[PDB]
């Protein structure tokens, strides 16, 4: 169903090679090619398959110590694991060529902490200007362990024990199945003994492996540790699109919640009680998940120390607020331009950028790190390379908790306070000359459930013949949301002749009132659909836009199995290779009702500057001068947006078939 | 050196068919005669094989309207459940003879959900008649999930999922040898690996699988909601029993904690937060058990309306206290009359036996129940068979929370209160006429950690194959456990006249916290039962030795069930796996010992055993006397109106030998 990219030989070969690492990433096949590079591989005596001779020396006098041991847990939010992780990416990055880059992955794959190394691996692929093009598999399908919860996990695992099926009929009615001689495990979501309260309704989309993924390659993509002069032009404005992901993604989920009858995301206070609990059915092999109770005391002894830390922290930015111009970090900043923008996403984030270095310095603490350990419940580490695990502690599991969207919404409206400083924009910036949206039209909007597989094999041990055979064929089966495409047409009438931007808002039409939405305080509401350049004639002509080649979705991750059928043919899927880091489609719509959800279409047409000719770290920089989320990156005057170049459309988002996705997994 | 005992041909077989439930507990192998039995054994149709009637007729309209289903995790804390299991139970209990109970339990473990099955074949087995002398293994070798961490189990399932070791010098590494055919696996205590409070000193004793084990046979000799009727005597001294076998406990624990410098059972309120959390590594199949952080805030909206029934609960209980007579359950209580010991403890255990019935009904609520759920930390439940799991559902968990401790400390401390309605005994009753301790010597009291073994095989799940050629005891669990070298104890008697006489042997703290002697007056519920025997006085002096082995309340290490095998091929039973099921483990009797000796102290009384007017025989060989259990220290004392020339306290000092601490016994080098 999905899109080709015609791919040459070398590419497969390199390819092969590269998906190779990720293949039975919890054992070692003593007769795997990557086993015996590794084995051949004296990193002592190659210094000269490194760019940078410091993070050669750097990662060997860290080695002769000794790294974290096999198995444990990896999280990059502790110090010694994170540095040890950095030292590894180093060493990927500056590999020489292809070549020297695959030796050390081998040597890694071979020698080294699995999580560890699947982490700086990631990274090393995406971030590689050789190896840019390349596909990655799924996160789903490298760490299933974080996408299926408890009651799965053991039904393969009994399965494997078992070697396979005692009797078909006893396995049926547990949802286990035979198809095509591999096993399909039935999976449902999570019931209110995970989510001991109403945050349940929505198990479905903060579950989803779809929306867990998007946040893991969002940070693979831009690590907050790590510079981002490599994407130069992009650097002034790395704060920007800290905020506009958040933002994004919490009115998403905002939408979410209204369809569900669920309100508002609370607020929270360090020195009170978190309303909202969370039980993860997720365990380290060594420690199950902490829980978090409902009613949580974060203010307890053991937090003293960071919530005084996590306290001073926004207090500090409260300062700035006040000041209005101030020097921080060497800069002098003044919140009246943009210079500022990029500062308070940076400041927020302690990422690396905020201090201009290359990579964050063992000492320099973040507010997001302890925010996530004060959230998370867990008792404290037992040393350095063991700590008990919490959804907050990776991003391929931190969607999963309610905290979550709570933390990230208190930053938002923090960025919010300061966007009040930004001078709103005027008739004259918005008005498009000689141009007019005279109608939108939109096909029927409907969401529905439908089944969905991927390969959890990595989560399961094989013998030492199974391994000699790389043994896959534990798929998991899930009902997950998903639409039916739809078109746009816009109507536009126009004096002259231009390229213009078409872009596209989904934002929500009545609060849970069931009152209408005023713009002043619904701009941060607003969701991007799309981005796209149009050819205008003089006259009257018709945009028509499908849903299917919005510009910020992607389609859904191949297996691993399909993609080396691919390959087979000279062909990889465009969206894993153009774009991996865009939500997939089948999220683009929140749950609508048989009944039909009220919500509203924003359609903006403004002129086309050609400008920048960059070289991307994500989608959502799209070639354009103006900010991320224009026209609603900050504060609205309800009286600019009667522009005749903005239309406004109430949609209505139906749903089809089950509304509740455990009527998917019943037995007989 | 295992006490052994021998038997015939009939016995064997009988056994070996009891022994066979508990093999490969969680799968069915078609092909054993079990199976056969049990698919298609109609139970409607026999019921003239049973001694009653309408709990045949009760069975079977629960079993049309469905039981629990498999594979769920069974606990007899909740309602549906527990009647269920009280149906089944009946069942097995009136079976006309074995032939029909084998038949019954052989659907029973086809057709039912394990625990449940488990739980009732277990008791099933201690309580029917034809049954008594018939051995059970251990509950850790029947439930080896609950006597393990989350590591040592994900070790073995690694293990059983590649089929062996990929790398022998890798799997030793991590505690794995392979052994024979076995694989063995060490393990460590939990503290190993967290250290989320002081209570992780003690570990080796609230983890060990010894004591959990222990506890779980103590329910199931007398459930809380079956009658006692079956065993005479001890009906009219349940209370009295349930308030001992509390009392002990808590002062051998104690006991550990003063020698890891940890003073008195923290006090707490249904009102207030708790301090101490529990975080468990234990695994269910289906779910993660709940953790309860510290500083936990009981009273929190889920449990407004649980704890405003513990607090009447307590608080009618105080008005008890206040009112001395009144008149409650449709009796009238005196709280001086000693005897009230009997209604004081049956209303803390809310046993069936406070109604005057054969089993406990759905609205008796029990105080016990709704403590556990409340300190549990669990979410509310899913469902009648669906909930979330603490170490409190459990008989073998229970002892792993110190919010455990703390709860029966709890209710302990309530029935002391009563007990100062007694009147303390006089010189007159505790005086032996006649008759003097000169001297009592101990030899040396050292205690040492050894490795022990036991099979876990039953965590593990086998291949249609390998349960047909029954290759299924294959996974041991090397866990380093508390124990101590033997020791007599010398007692030197003068007595004029020769006379049969009882001995007594407890053991005590000798210091509080700040370092001051122990009185009498307030630490008479710290002493700790060690040994009761008879001896025959003679005019004269007398020399009275006794082991430590022989101490009547304590009982060796269980053997496992595979030894037990090749010891029914000799016709041999090991004697304290048959009529010491339900003792204290020896190797536990005393606490962890310092290297520099820690002070205790040792109570020896000696007094007439007179004639045996009501001796009990019926649940326990225990008091062969008409002598309150715990006897003298079962009431307050005066110190002044009590020491008389028959008694003895002898200071005394426990040592350790080899590592302190257990951890160093799983390094691998
Ligand atoms: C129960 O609980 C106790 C306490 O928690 C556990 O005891 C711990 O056991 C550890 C071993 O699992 C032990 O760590 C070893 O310490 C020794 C002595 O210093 C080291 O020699 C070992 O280092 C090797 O492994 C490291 C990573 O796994 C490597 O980084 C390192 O390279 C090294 O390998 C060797 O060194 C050479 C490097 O030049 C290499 O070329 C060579 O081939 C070697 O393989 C471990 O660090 C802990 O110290 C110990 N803790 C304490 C306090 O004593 C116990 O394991 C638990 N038991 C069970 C059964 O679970
Ligand atoms: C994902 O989640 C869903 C929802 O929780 C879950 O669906 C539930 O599945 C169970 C079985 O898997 C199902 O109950 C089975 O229910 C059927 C239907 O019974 C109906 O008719 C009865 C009268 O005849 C009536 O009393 C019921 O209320 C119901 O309308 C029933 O035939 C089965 O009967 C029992 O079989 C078991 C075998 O284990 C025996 O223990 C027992 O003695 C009975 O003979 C059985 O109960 C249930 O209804 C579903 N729940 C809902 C809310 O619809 C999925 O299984 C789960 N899927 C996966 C893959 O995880």
């Amino acid at each position: 169903e999905f899109k080709t990219t015609p791919v040459d030989a070398a590419f497969v070969e390199k390819q092969k090679k590269i998906l190779s690492l990720f293949y039975n990433v919890n054992e070692i096949s003593y007769e795997a090619e990557y086993y015996k590079v590794a084995q051949d591989f004296n990193i002592e005596a190659s210094k000269d398959c490194y760019t940078n001779m410091k993070a050669y020396e750097n990662f060997m006098m860290m080695y002769k110590v000794g790294f974290l041991p096999k198995n444990l847990e990896f999280s990059i939010f502790y110090e010694k694991m994170r540095e040890e992780a950095i030292a590894l990416f180093k060493l990927f990055y500056y590999a020489k060529d292809f070549e020297c880059f695959y030796k050390t992955a081998c040597y890694a794959r071979v020698y080294m902490n699995q999580g560890m190394f699947l982490y700086a691996y990631y990274i090393a692929i995406i971030q590689r200007s050789d190896t840019a093009s390349f596909v990655l598999p799924a996160p789903y399908e490298a760490y299933p362990q974080y996408f299926v919860n408890m009651e799965v996990k053991n039904k393969m695992d009994y399965v494997k024990m078992m070697d396979g099926c005692l009797d078909e009929k006893i396995c049926y009615n547990y949802g286990i199945i035979k198809e095509n001689e591999q096993f399909v495990m039935y999976a449902n979501y999570s019931n209110s003994l995970t989510y001991p309260n109403n945050e349940d309704r929505i198990a479905y989309l903060t579950e989803d492996v779809g929306l867990n993924a998007y946040y893991y390659y969002f940070h693979s993509h831009l690590p907050f540790w790590w510079n981002s002069g490599k994407y130069g032009a992009f650097k002034e404005r790395r704060g920007e699109i800290y905020f506009f992901f958040y933002q994004q993604l919490l009115a998403r989920y905002y939408m979410e919640r209204l369809t569900n009858g669920l309100g508002k995301i609370p607020e929270f206070s360090w020195y009170s009680p978190l309303r909202t609990g969370y039980l993860p059915p997720f365990n380290s092999f060594y420690y199950p998940f902490a829980q978090r109770s409902n009613d949580y005391e974060l203010h307890t002894e053991k937090n003293y120390e960071e919530i005084r830390f996590l306290d001073i922290y926004e207090k500090t930015f409260f300062q700035y607020l006040q000041q209005g111009h101030f020097k921080a970090f060497d800069k002098k900043i003044d919140l009246h331009s943009s210079k500022a923008v990029n500062f308070v996403g940076n400041y927020w984030q302690t990422n690396a950028d905020l201090f201009e270095e290359d990579f964050l310095q063992f000492y320099q603490r973040s507010y997001e790190v302890n925010a996530r350990r004060v959230l998370g419940a867990a008792p404290k580490p037992f040393n350095q390379y063991t700590f008990i695990p919490s959804a907050l502690d990776f991003y391929q599991t931190s969607a999963r908790d309610p905290a979550f969207y709570q933390l990230y919404k208190r930053i938002v409206q923090y960025i919010i306070e300061f966007k009040q400083y930004q001078v709103p924009y005027t008739q004259e910036a918005l008005h498009f000359v000689g141009l007019k949206i005279s109608d939108v039209k939109v096909d029927k909007m409907v969401t529905f459930f439908d089944h969905f597989d991927f390969d959890a094999f990595n989560t399961v041990y094989f013998s030492k013949e199974e391994l000699k055979s790389s043994p896959h064929g534990y798929k998991v089966r899930q009902p997950r949301l998903n639409h039916k495409p739809f078109t746009v047409t816009i109507d536009i009438k126009s004096d002259v002749a231009t390229n213009a931007v078409v872009k596209m808002f989904l934002g929500p039409k009545y609060d849970e009132n069931g009152f209408p939405f005023s713009l002043e305080d619904n701009w941060m509401n607003f969701y991007e659909l799309d981005w796209f350049v149009q050819k205008v004639n003089p006259g009257q002509s018709q945009i028509t836009r499908s849903s299917t080649d919005f510009a910020f979705f992607k389609e859904d991750s191949l297996p691993m199995a399909e993609i080396y059928k691919l390959l087979d043919q000279g062909k990889i899927p465009t969206d894993m290779f153009n774009s991996s880091d865009t939500m997939p489609s089948r999220l683009m719509l929140p749950k609508g009702t048989y009944d039909g959800f009220p919500f509203q279409l924003f359609v903006f047409v403004y002129p086309y500057e050609p400008t920048p000719k960059e070289s991307e770290p994500f989608k959502a920089v799209v070639p354009d001068n103006k900010p991320f989320g224009y026209p609603f990156d900050r504060p609205v005057l309800p009286q600019y947006f009667k522009q005749p170049n903005m239309f406004f459309k109430k949609v209505l988002v139906y749903h089809e078939g089950e509304l509740f996705p455990y009527l998917f997994n019943i037995p007989h | 050196t295992i006490k052994t005992k021998n038997v015939d041909a009939v016995f064997v077989e009988k056994q070996k068919k009891i022994l066979s439930f508990f093999q490969d507990v969680s799968q069915l192998n078609t092909d054993d005669e079990y199976y056969k039995i049990g698919k298609d054994y109609d139970i409607e149709m026999n019921m003239d094989n049973y001694t009653n009637k309408k709990a045949v007729e009760e069975f079977l309209k629960m079993y049309r309207t469905g039981f629990m289903p498999k594979n769920l995790e069974f606990s007899v804390f909740y309602d549906k459940m527990r009647d269920e299991a009280i149906a089944l139970f009946h069942l097995f209990y009136y079976a006309k003879d074995f032939e029909t109970f084998y038949k019954t339990a052989c659907f029973a473990r086809v057709h039912l959900n394990q625990g449940q099955f488990l739980y009732a074949f277990y008791i099933a087995v201690i309580q029917r008649s034809d049954c008594h002398g018939f051995v059970v293994p251990a509950p850790y070798e029947v439930y080896p999930k609950m006597f393990m961490n989350m590591e040592v189990l994900q070790k073995i399932y690694v293990t059983k999922m590649q089929d062996g070791l990929i790398n022998p010098e890798a799997a030793a590494k991590y505690g794995i040898h392979k052994e024979n055919d076995y694989f063995v696996y060490k393990a460590n205590y939990s503290n190993a690996v967290l250290y989320n409070n002081e209570e992780q000193r003690l570990t080796y004793f609230t983890e060990d699988i010894g004591m959990n084990a222990y506890y779980y046979y103590f329910h199931s000799h007398l459930p809380f909601w079956w009658t006692s009727e079956k065993y005479g005597a001890l009906k009219e001294r349940r209370g009295e029993v349930y308030f001992y076998f509390y009392q002990q406990l808590l002062a051998r624990y104690y006991f550990e904690r003063l020698t890891n410098g940890l003073g008195k059972i923290p006090e707490f309120s249904w009102y207030s937060p708790i301090k101490t959390g529990y975080y468990p590594l234990m695994l269910t199949k289906f779910t993660p058990f709940a953790q309860r952080p510290d500083y936990y805030n009981l009273h929190t909206e889920e449990n407004y309306e649980r704890v405003r029934f513990l607090d009447t609960y307590e608080k009618t209980f105080v008005q008890f206290l206040q009112k001395d007579h009144f008149e409650a359950f449709g009796q009238k209580i005196d709280f001086h009359d000693p005897k009230a010991i009997n209604f004081v403890g049956n209303y803390w255990q809310d046993n069936a036996d406070l109604y005057g019935e054969e089993v406990t009904k759905d609205y008796q609520r029990s105080y016990e129940v709704f403590a556990r759920r409340v300190l549990g930390a669990a979410p509310m439940p899913f469902d009648k068979y669906t909930f979330m799991p603490s170490a409190m559902d459990f008989y073998q968990t229970s002892l792993r929370d110190p919010a455990f401790y703390q709860l029966y400390n709890r209710i302990v401390e309530y029935i002391v209160e009563f007990k100062q309605y007694l009147k303390p005994y006089t010189q007159d009753k505790l005086y032996f006429d006649g008759v003097k301790i000169t001297d009592v010597k101990v030899d040396k009291l050292t205690t040492f950690f050894e490795n022990f073994e036991f099979d876990a095989s039953n965590s593990v799940y086998f291949s249609k194959e390998e349960i047909k050629n029954n290759h299924v005891h294959d996974v041991k669990v090397r866990q380093p456990r508390l124990n101590h070298s033997p020791f007599n104890v010398n007692i030197e008697v003068d007595s004029n006249v020769a006379s049969d006489a009882v001995v007594k042997i407890f053991l005590a703290p000798k210091y509080d916290d700040n370092g001051i002697p122990l009185t009498l007056e307030d630490n008479w519920m710290k002493f700790f039962e060690l040994d009761w025997f008879t001896t025959k006085l003679t005019a004269g002096q007398n020399k009275i030795i006794r082991n430590s082995n022989e101490f009547v309340i304590f009982k060796e290490d269980s053997v496992p069930m595979t030894e037990i095998m090749k010891m029914l091929d000799e016709g041999k039973v090991p004697f304290d796996m048959s009529e010491e099921f339900c003792y204290m483990p020896k190797r536990l009797m005393l606490p962890r010992g310092t290297e520099g000796g820690f002070p205790f102290q040792l109570f020896v009384f000696v007094y007439p055993f007179d004639n045996k007017g009501k001796d009990l025989a019926p649940f326990e060989s225990f008091v062969l006397d008409n002598k309150p259990l715990g006897f003298p220290l079962d009431r307050p004392v005066v110190d002044a109106l009590f020491k008389v020339p028959n008694m003895y306290f002898k200071d005394i000092f426990i040592y350790h030998e080899g590592e302190r601490f257990p951890y160093k016994f799983n390094i691998p080098s």
